[PDB]
RNA sequence: AAUCCCCCGUGCCCAUAGCGGCGUGGAACCACCCGUUCCCAUUCCGAACACGGAAGUGAAACGCGCCAGCGCCGAUGGUACUGGGCGGGCGACCGCCUGGGAGAGUAGGUCGGUGCGGGGGA
RNA sequence: UCGAUCAACGGAUAAAAGUUACCCCGGGGAUAACAGGCUGAUCUCCCCCGAGCGUCCACAGCGGCGGGGAGGUUUGGCACCUCGAUGUCGGCUCGUCGCAUCCUGGGGCUGAAGAAGGUCCCAAGGGUUGGGCUGUUCGCCCAUUAAAGCGGCACGCGAGCU
RNA sequence: UCGCCUCCUAAAAGGUAACGGAGGCGCCCAAAGGUCCCCUCAGGCGGGACGGAAAUCCGCCGGAGAGCGCAAGGGUAGAAG
RNA sequence: GCUGACUGGGGCCUGUAGAGCACUGAUAGGGCUAGGGGGCCCACCAGCCUACCAAACCCUGUCAAACUCCGAAGGGUCCCAGGUGGAGCCUGGGAGUGAGGGCGCGAGCGAUAACGUCCGCGUCCGAGCGCGGGAACAACCGAGACCGCCAGCUAAGGCCCC
């Protein structure tokens, strides 16, 4: 689905959404990246959804690099009110600057039209990118 | 094939209002020198779009000197993806590390149209004598087959200078 | 291997005996000759020699030994030095090193 | 057991720490640091007791050294 | 030489500290001038409490 | 006797002294080395520790150099964060002032420095 | 120096469980159940994207995976006025408003020949049946109908009734 | 659930709540104690009858990742093993 | 009876923000390779190919309250100075309080809900429901009301009319 195998800890603590990305963010693996504006805690459904939608937009063909994963755990009650916490029931953090997906080996006019798809299926604003010296060398 | 800017000096003068003032902070420096300077970044921008620390930039700049650095640093700020600063290295006759581009020459050159292409590596790290700068570097490898890593020294090295390495790792493979 | 066993015992003895805060009387025995230094720490200070080198004396080891111990008291005495501490080094107390010690009384003791 | 609450615990805080800084005056036996494994280990007219608890073994000021890696060091200086 | 320190701004409101300090100028009420020395420790309150009070020499 | 240089101790800074490669030293120091009678030794072994030695060797170890492949150290400039003072946003969060200011990284640095004492040359 | 799961571990007695719709007093809106309030997970309704089904396909009619909201009618969360009292479901009577429109009026598109439908837009003037069953609200069912609309008003309305 | 220990929460002194997140104690040892002397791990690669991923042996590499009666932390081979 | 909050200088203590990946774990893409998933040639040790399994290892690229090779701003404490204040310390007499709340910042719980809940540091209401601004409004902005005045200057906020 995504999702660790092998954790330390179940759950863990929520935590701010404060800040730049902090790394991602320079588009390494693939000709044309999408870089969050905005931050969010990106879900494991949230993640295949854009996925699915970019292999079925180009014909099986391609490549696709993700590079956000879903570790932090999200608890969640049911209905009850208040003793302990738990449960179940997983995200990704994703801070304004970060290159999640980044397509390559398509033609620009496909990756732009299958990145827009894509950044339609995620909770925050986005921005399609090319690839640069800014990308540097590394 | 060639590229200068211009350059400027600073020594007060707050980074955030020359940034706003459409300039560019950054710093010149070797191994005998260290200067402040800024330049124009829709300037810049146009040369370095083109050189990218891979060919050479000559500067100019005003006593007016005109000096040959090579762009080690870009920090573009993460929220805007937009440079903040640059690092010039200025060099002088002694070997120096830096980054060449790849030439990868050829058809598929067996399993031809074709297997997948995978290119590993767009740079190769090499130790160059300033005066002789490969600025680009013919990969052909005609032998060029399905799964095989090409190391390091499998490549041309024009004429000047020498691998900076690691000679293996891993540069392209078809599969 | 790192750091051996003769330094691991080195360092063992000499820092016990570097607590109690005396003077230290520090005992070097190559194969050949046996010399004995007594240093005053924190100072970092060598303070009193004595050598069967700079003595040129020879035959049976351990006589030439318990010589450069008189040697030692004799001269350090002088000095106002008494009570000092046996550093013993990296050697069993025993035959040459035993022996410089036991000719280091007579002069500035406990041992 | 999981759910109701297995957790809730948890012990006293030991008040740990370093209890005279560098320079301060002291008299015999106080003592100067608190802590749990060897963290400082004992300076120059300094004890440690089998708790790893520095003392002064003397009156006098409070001297700290860093020996790189020879750990961390408390002294106290006479003139006592 | 010496500065005047002018009350221009009510500490209501302002952590216990920033009062204190206006306590070590002798600042009571508002609009108080007060002329003292300028040295580094009658400066270091003075300027805790810029926010509030103008200063000239 | 001061000064310098080499060795031997022995401190100190605590890797800029480290690893690896190479080279070098035996007169003197030192080591390995000769032996196991004696003191003393080995859960077996004189390996180690110990003694009595002095034929040989600097092979090992140690000392001294030189190499920047690794390791270690590492600016300046710029950011992040932030004491204090102000704004903005439904929110998540964001910006300005003034003062402090990393980490990664880039340039470089580095194959140690040094105190006391001896022994020997100066 | 010994006898403590005095473990509800600063340890009421050496020695101790339940029930009360037959109940009582003192208090509490410091605290639950009703209603309101905040919230809006849940719920109802929109909207974005647009894999895909639809012979072909402009999405005629559908719409996966995901995304953003609106409303405050549900089930809850919270515990804020009210416990020196804010009577609780349902029916009846009497209405009034909202519009996310059930019908009638006017529209666009259609995979609209006509007639008849589908879907979406405008529109709150008026209308919106009678019965069997169950306390029922709901719902099912009979016979009709232009239609047999969904909500709010302390789940409207007990100093109006039951 | 109730006392005690370890960690986090805890906002770089101490301290700090919640029916917040995770674990442990109610023992043990006449040697697992005192001192003197000696010794130094785990792991990996190579060699070696029965011997195997591992028994014991030999070589090199291995600054501590092992050990320290038991939880965790801190500490620790210049020893606390 | 000068020691006080606060402040200046100096020392020492620390492991948060930020960041990092050396440890503990997680983790995307590629390379190289143990064991094999056994396609099988065996069905003798063999035994090669792997667009599947894969340790470690290299390369690119990341994440962590209970990870840290690093690490600020600040904070604590001591010395020396300023600081005469409804300051400070000592002894003793009298209390009341031991339901707090809002807001800002930093966390946890909750749903990156609540006029939610629980701690931390500040503040204000409490007790300033006295005054001015915010239409009206405990705690947002302004500002600490001894009395009087048919005088002046300002704060926030304002200057078309009310
Ligand atoms: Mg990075
Ligand atoms: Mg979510
Ligand atoms: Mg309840
Ligand atoms: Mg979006
Ligand atoms: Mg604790
Ligand atoms: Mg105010
Ligand atoms: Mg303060
Ligand atoms: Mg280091
Ligand atoms: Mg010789
Ligand atoms: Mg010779
Ligand atoms: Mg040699
Ligand atoms: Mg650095
Ligand atoms: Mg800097
Ligand atoms: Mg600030
Ligand atoms: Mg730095
Ligand atoms: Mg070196
Ligand atoms: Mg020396
Ligand atoms: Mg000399
Ligand atoms: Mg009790
Ligand atoms: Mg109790
Ligand atoms: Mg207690
Ligand atoms: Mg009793
Ligand atoms: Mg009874
Ligand atoms: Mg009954
Ligand atoms: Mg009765
Ligand atoms: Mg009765
Ligand atoms: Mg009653
Ligand atoms: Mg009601
Ligand atoms: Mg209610
Ligand atoms: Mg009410
Ligand atoms: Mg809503
Ligand atoms: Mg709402
Ligand atoms: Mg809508
Ligand atoms: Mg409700
Ligand atoms: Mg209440
Ligand atoms: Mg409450
Ligand atoms: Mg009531
Ligand atoms: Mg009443
Ligand atoms: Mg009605
Ligand atoms: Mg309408
Ligand atoms: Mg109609
Ligand atoms: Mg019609
Ligand atoms: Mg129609
Ligand atoms: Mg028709
Ligand atoms: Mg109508
Ligand atoms: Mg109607
Ligand atoms: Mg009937
Ligand atoms: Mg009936
Ligand atoms: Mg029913
Ligand atoms: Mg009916
Ligand atoms: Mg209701
Ligand atoms: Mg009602
Ligand atoms: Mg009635
Ligand atoms: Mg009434
Ligand atoms: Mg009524
Ligand atoms: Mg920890
Ligand atoms: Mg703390
Ligand atoms: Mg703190
Ligand atoms: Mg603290
Ligand atoms: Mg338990
Ligand atoms: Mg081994
Ligand atoms: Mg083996
Ligand atoms: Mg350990
Ligand atoms: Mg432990
Ligand atoms: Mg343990
Ligand atoms: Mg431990
Ligand atoms: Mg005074
Ligand atoms: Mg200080
Ligand atoms: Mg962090
Ligand atoms: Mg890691
Ligand atoms: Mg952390
Ligand atoms: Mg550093
Ligand atoms: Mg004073
Ligand atoms: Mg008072
Ligand atoms: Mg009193
Ligand atoms: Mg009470
Ligand atoms: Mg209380
Ligand atoms: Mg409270
Ligand atoms: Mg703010
Ligand atoms: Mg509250
Ligand atoms: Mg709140
Ligand atoms: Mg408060
Ligand atoms: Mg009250
Ligand atoms: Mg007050
Ligand atoms: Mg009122
Ligand atoms: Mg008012
Ligand atoms: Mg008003
Ligand atoms: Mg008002
Ligand atoms: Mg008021
Ligand atoms: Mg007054
Ligand atoms: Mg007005």
């Amino acid at each position: 689905m995504l999702m660790p195998r092998r954790m330390k800890y179940r759950k863990q603590q929520r935590g701010r959404l404060k800040g730049a990305t902090k790394g991602g963010d320079y588009v390494a693996f693939g000709d044309y990246g999408l870089v969050a504006l905005e931050p969010a805690w990106i879900t494991a459904q949230q993640i295949e959804a854009a996925r699915v939608a970019m292999v079925r937009h180009f014909r099986r063909g391609g490549k696709i690099f993700i590079r956000i994963f879903p570790d932090k755990p999200y608890t969640k009650k049911p209905l009850e009110v208040r003793m302990g916490k738990g449960k179940g029931n997983y995200v990704a953090v994703v801070k304004p600057g970060r290159v999640m997906f980044e397509v390559a080996g398509v033609t620009e006019e496909q990756a732009m039209e299958a990145l827009r798809i894509a950044g339609h299926k995620l909770p925050i604003k986005t921005k399609i990118v090319r690839r640069d010296a800014y990308d540097e060398a590394q | 094939m060639e590229y200068r800017l211009k350059a400027y000096y600073r020594e007060g003068e707050k980074p955030s209002a020359l940034r706003r003032a459409g300039k560019l902070p950054g710093v010149m420096y070797n191994r005998h020198l260290n200067r402040k300077v800024y330049v124009d970044l829709v300037e810049f921008d146009k040369v370095f779009r083109q050189a990218s620390i891979h060919h050479v930039i000559v500067l100019e700049l005003p006593d007016g000197q005109s000096l040959p650095t090579l762009v080690r640093q870009v920090n573009l700020d993460k929220r805007r993806r937009r440079p903040e600063h640059v690092d010039f290295f200025v060099l002088s006759d002694e070997p120096v590390e830096m980054y060449v581009p790849l030439r990868f020459v050829g058809t598929p050159a067996g399993v031809r149209a074709g297997g997948v292409l995978q290119e590993i590596h767009r740079d190769i790290l090499v130790k160059v004598s300033p005066r002789n700068i490969p600025e680009f570097i013919e990969v052909d490898v005609s032998g060029l087959e399905i799964g095989d890593s090409l190391h390091a020294s499998d490549l041309k090295l024009p004429p000047g200078v020498e691998l900076a390495v690691s000679p293996e790792e891993t540069i392209a493979a078809v599969v | 291997a790192r750091l051996t066993a003769y330094e691991r015992r080195k360092f063992r003895v000499r820092n016990r005996i570097k607590r109690t805060g005396r003077l230290r009387l520090s005992v070097f025995r190559s194969l050949k000759h046996i010399y004995a230094q007594i240093i005053d720490d924190e100072k970092g200070v060598t303070l009193v020699s004595a050598s069967s080198l700079a003595l040129k004396l020879k035959g049976n080891k351990t006589e030439v030994a318990r010589q450069v111990g008189r040697a030692l008291a004799e001269k350090a005495l002088a000095l106002g030095i008494k009570q000092v501490a046996f550093d013993r080094g990296p050697y069993k107390y025993h035959g040459r090193v035993k022996a410089l010690a036991e000719g280091a009384r007579e002069g500035g003791l406990e041992f | 057991a999981l759910a109701s609450t297995r957790n809730g615990r948890d012990s006293q805080a030991k008040r740990l720490g370093v209890k005279r800084y560098e320079g301060q005056v002291v008299r015999a036996g106080n003592i100067l640091v608190r802590q749990r494994g060897t963290r400082f280990k004992p300076g120059k007219n300094v004890g440690m007791g089998r708790d790893f608890t520095l003392f002064a073994l003397v009156d006098g000021v409070v001297e700290f050294q860093d020996r790189g890696r020879l750990g961390r060091y408390v002294h106290v200086r006479p003139l006592a | 030489p010496r500065l005047k320190v002018k009350l221009v701004k009510s500490p209501i409101g302002y952590p216990k500290d920033q009062k204190a300090a206006l306590k070590a100028l002798g600042l009571r009420r508002l609009q108080q001038e007060r002329v003292l020395e300028d040295t580094p420790a009658i400066r270091g309150n003075v300027e805790k409490v810029a926010h509030l009070v103008r200063v000239e020499v």
